[PDB]
């Protein structure tokens, strides 16, 4: 019927087939932008039309965006209309707590449409010794550690200046003490410095110290993760699953997140399977198994293994926002045909990919054309 | 529906060149900031002034975006006006200069 687990269907199939094309911006105006970010790529030496036509084709414009908020909020507006979308983008969020319990309870059985926000702990790891006379917050680097001759600050990720409530002398101490140039400018926590061996590494470790016990009422968390979450109406209790839906910044599209059935693994684990997992990822202290969750969880289809290795492992601790808001299947779905509509008025084909080619071959002309118009 | 979705979108797309083609321009400024004013400006030009785009600091894009949108992006569709085209640019540029005095 309209039962919600067609909401699922249609919008996966969609996505799966056209990729970009639900955005609805017409593929003309698509080329034209491209062309206007682009001018400054193309060759000014030879023959100009090749390398107009060199850079139309090493143009990425008809894949899909791989932005964690910008998928999000695609889905919102398709699943709840444009206002619906604002309403459930606007209110507040709420933290997982270390069980998953109260995301538990906020999923009665509806059609119910979950927002997740991943926030990370950035806290400063690395500190310089700097003179008053040489430190401008502005052009300095953000989120770092600044001891000055007589105030030890942190000159935050927005570019605030929040003092450590040091004193003066002691502050003196530490600034005449770290004479090493290897040190001036270094990591705060180096846990191979041993201050028994001078006066020096024994300011370095107190320096440490200091900003480990004053950083934990600093608690500036970063937006590092978005995605949503589909969940069905079910006949029964046992028979509810949940679909996560993501693109990865940098990573992966959405399109590639449902022709990998990555939503289908995920949505295999169960709703207290989920749940545990996504909770564990805020609770846990060792590294490997935070890394190894989210790259369960967040990584492209397949390499579960190779998202959070080496410089990439997730050192940092995690906190998870979510927020519930119910579906319409009726205005989803219709939302859903809309779209369908308009991809097959403007760009029609015998199938998917026929539409596709169309597209992408429509948006190489607009930007040919308005490439030409700039270097005429 | 449909047409509000399309244009959310669309206009987002024509904020996200503005945005790349602004930053490359402003990474290249000299130390008298001289961009970084001129940014400033267009983000209180009156919605109806059409004079201080006449050739100026700012990037060729922005200063014929602002001046016939529907001319330097002539596939735009007739249901965006001119001036929610002025306002996107005058709001891009006042985001972009609040992140640079701090």
């Amino acid at each position: 019927e309209k039962t919600g687990l067609h909401v699922h269907e249609k919008i996966k199939h969609m996505v799966k087939n056209y990729g970009t094309m639900i955005t609805g911006i017409p593929a003309e105006i698509l080329g034209q932008n491209e062309a206007e970010i682009s001018v400054g790529y193309v060759k000014k030496m030879g023959n100009m039309k090749e390398n107009i036509a060199e850079v139309v084709r090493k143009s990425e414009m008809t894949q899909p965006t791989n932005s964690c908020g910008k998928a999000s909020n695609e889905v919102c507006d398709l699943l709840l209309g444009t206002e619906g979308a604002s309403e459930f983008e606007k209110s507040s969020y709420q933290v997982l707590s270390g069980d998953g319990s109260n995301l538990k309870g906020s999923l009665p059985n509806k059609n119910l449409l979950v927002r997740v926000e991943m926030d990370r702990f950035n806290a400063p790891q690395k500190y310089q010794k700097i003179k008053r006379e040489e430190f401008n917050p502005e052009t300095a680097e953000k989120n770092k550690i600044y001891l000055l001759e007589d105030q030890l600050v942190y000159l935050d990720i927005f570019g605030k200046v929040i003092d450590l409530g040091q004193t003066s002398d002691t502050c003196h101490r530490l600034f005449n003490a770290i004479t090493t140039p290897f040190y001036q400018n270094y990591i705060l926590y180096d846990e191979y410095i041993d201050p028994e061996e001078s006066a020096e590494e024994a300011a370095m470790f107190e320096m440490g110290e200091i900003v480990k016990a004053k950083m934990k009422n600093i608690d500036c968390w970063t937006a590092t993760h978005s995605f949503t979450i589909f969940v069905p109406e079910s006949d029964s209790e046992d028979t509810r699953t949940l679909y996560p839906y993501q693109a990865y910044w940098t990573s992966h599209t959405l399109q590639q997140w449902f022709s990998g059935d990555k939503d289908e693994k995920l949505s295999r684990l169960g709703i207290d399977g989920y749940i545990e997992k996504l909770a564990l990822l805020g609770t846990t202290t060792d590294s490997k198994i935070r890394s190894s969750i989210y790259g369960e969880l967040f990584s492209p289809p397949g390499k579960e293994h190779v998202f959070c290795t080496g410089m990439n492992e997730k050192f940092s601790p995690l906190r998870v926002k979510f927020k519930v808001t119910e579906v319409n299947p009726e205005i989803a779905l219709q939302n859903l045909e809309e779209v369908q509509e308009f991809i097959d008025t403007n760009y029609p084909g015998e199938n998917a990919k026929d539409q596709c080619e169309l597209y992408k071959i429509k948006a190489q002309e607009a930007m040919t054309k308005q490439l030409e118009m700039r270097l005429l | 529906f449909f047409k509000d979705y399309q244009k959310k979108n669309v206009m987002r797309l024509l904020q996200d060149s503005l945005e790349k083609i602004i930053n490359e321009w402003l990474k290249t400024d000299d130390e008298s900031h001289t961009k970084l004013k001129s940014l400033q400006e267009l983000s209180e030009m009156d919605i109806n002034a059409t004079s201080f785009a006449e050739h100026s600091p700012l990037p060729d894009f922005v200063t014929r975006l602002w001046l016939d949108p529907h001319k330097a992006l002539d596939a735009m569709d007739k249901n965006i006006s001119k001036n929610e085209i002025r306002k996107l640019i005058k709001e891009t540029a006042r985001e972009i200069e609040l992140v640079f005095t701090h």
